[PDB]
């Protein structure tokens, strides 16, 4: 089961911007510890995305962005494109349950 | 200035003790400098922290001399510095030739020498790595739960004093004899309203 | 290039023991500890459990906990899972994951950065 | 003040929280009690003090 509560989809068309919303418990989030975003295309293993608060690695376009403020964490894709069409995931790490968590995943769609 | 009744307040902290000064009587009395040195050990390593123990942190890694004045301040903080998995980011000395002076540091990593047959840059045997490294895990004992630490000193003697506590004041009043206590000025008096013009 | 492939995976009767184990290359073995992920078809993927970069300190999820066991070779460059008698919710997409390098602010975050790409595993006679 | 004795042994209270009957935090038993033994050092043997 998914602890922390995530948008079961989010549509969009090319050009504009499209937001996901990742929100989390007091636990979970609100202790302070950070939100992680990968990505898992159709058929492919999830890959890493976005670690730590925003800070992108090494081989992705600067075009994901993220932030997380009080209970709560965010993710923009800005210029979105045909080829995003995959399923993202919040995780995070939890001091109660004692085990990392994960998110319901967002499939996104673009018309 | 500092403001020590806020931390006394906390009411979080499980362990504030002061040696040679009350923790309420801390906001009515200036010092020339104040040291501030903090680090991480076992729970079980806590009862070291104090004029005249002994043990392995004690005598290796942090000592305290037996005139010390100052307070010790520790809590409980396992769910900052401990991971599934185990932490083995923080160390700690083990092996060492003579105990510390008091307030001293080694970062020293030479190859200790045990045993009579010497040796060199090598571990393999009668040779041992000095600094080992705490596993700090989530399930462990209360014993084991890392625990964090911060010792203050003073000195009150010599010098211009510096920090001070939190001195405050109180409102005004007129035409009527009263005590007032302007900074150091002191006596009695009518205080009223005057025309007069200060340099600035 | 960090590069993980795992097999063990294949269709069991209930109450069957299964080993299954991921070997990998092109960084140093021993000094990143390890976990186990298992994602459900079609839903989130959930944790299963970890182990040191030594094998003396381990942790498993309560899910699982009393049915799987880890362990660990770093002579060979490969890891062993172990699971006994598997239950009907057992069947997902295992995969093995690396913990993350650097986690910046705080020592209790964890990420994973490198994944495999599974083996399905599935239950039924 | 001088000349003047109490005997009365009700709990010390400490920081802002009060308590009663309870010693748990910033409260503790007032008297405390003497260590004498045969073998302590001079600084620390019992005297008689008339």
């Amino acid at each position: 089961q998914s602890v922390l509560t995530q948008p079961p989809s989010v549509s969009g068309a090319p050009g504009q911007r499209v937001t996901i919303s990742c929100t989390g418990s007091s636990s979970n989030i609100g202790a302070g510890y950070d939100v992680h975003w990968y990505q898992q295309l159709p058929g492919r293993a999830p890959k890493l995305l976005i670690f730590d608060n925003n800070n992108r690695p090494s081989g992705v376009p600067d075009r994901f962005s993220g932030s997380k403020s009080g209970t709560s964490a965010s993710l923009a894709i800005t210029g979105l494109q045909t080829e995003d069409e995959a399923y993202y995931y919040c995780q995070s790490y939890d001091n109660s349950l004692i085990l990392a968590v994960f998110g319901g995943g967002t499939k996104v769609t673009v018309l | 200035v500092a403001d020590y009744s806020v931390l006394y307040n906390s009411a979080s902290f499980s362990t504030f003790k002061c040696y040679g000064v009350s923790p309420t009587k801390l906001n009515d009395l200036c010092f020339t400098n104040v040291y501030a040195d903090s680090f991480v050990i076992r729970g079980d390593e806590v009862r070291q922290i104090a004029p005249g123990q002994t043990g392995k942190i004690a005598d290796y890694n942090y000592k305290l001399p037996d005139d010390f004045t100052g307070c010790v301040i520790a809590w409980n903080s396992n769910n900052l510095d401990s991971k599934v998995g185990g932490n083995y980011n923080y160390l700690y000395r083990l092996f060492r030739k003579s105990n510390l002076k008091p307030f001293e540091r080694d970062i020293s990593t030479e190859i200790y020498q045990a045993g009579s047959t010497p040796c060199n840059g090598v571990e393999g045997f009668n040779c041992y790595f000095p600094l080992q490294s705490y596993g700090f895990q989530p399930t462990n004992g209360v014993g084991y739960q890392p625990y964090r630490v911060v010792v203050l000193s003073f000195e009150l003697l010599h010098a211009p004093a510096t920090v001070c506590g939190p001195k405050k004041s109180t409102n005004l009043v007129k035409n009527k004899c009263v005590n007032f206590n302007f900074n150091g000025l002191t006596g009695t008096g009518v205080l009223t309203e005057s025309n007069k013009k200060f340099l600035p | 290039e960090v590069q993980l492939v795992e097999s063990g995976g294949g269709v069991v009767q209930p109450g069957r023991s299964l080993r299954l184990s991921c070997a990998a290359s092109g960084f140093k073995f021993s000094k990143f500890a390890m976990h186990w992920v298992r994602q459900a078809p079609g839903k989130g993927p959930e944790w299963v459990a970890v182990i040191s970069y030594d094998g003396n300190q381990y942790h498993s999820a309560d899910s699982v906990k009393g049915r799987f066991t880890i362990s660990r070779d770093n002579s060979f460059n490969t890891l062993y899972l172990q699971m006994n008698s598997l239950g009907p919710e057992d069947t997902a997409v295992y995969y093995c994951a690396r913990d993350g390098p650097d986690t910046s602010g705080y020592y209790a975050n964890i990420y994973f950065d490198f994944w495999g790409q599974g083996t399905l595993v599935t239950v039924s006679s």
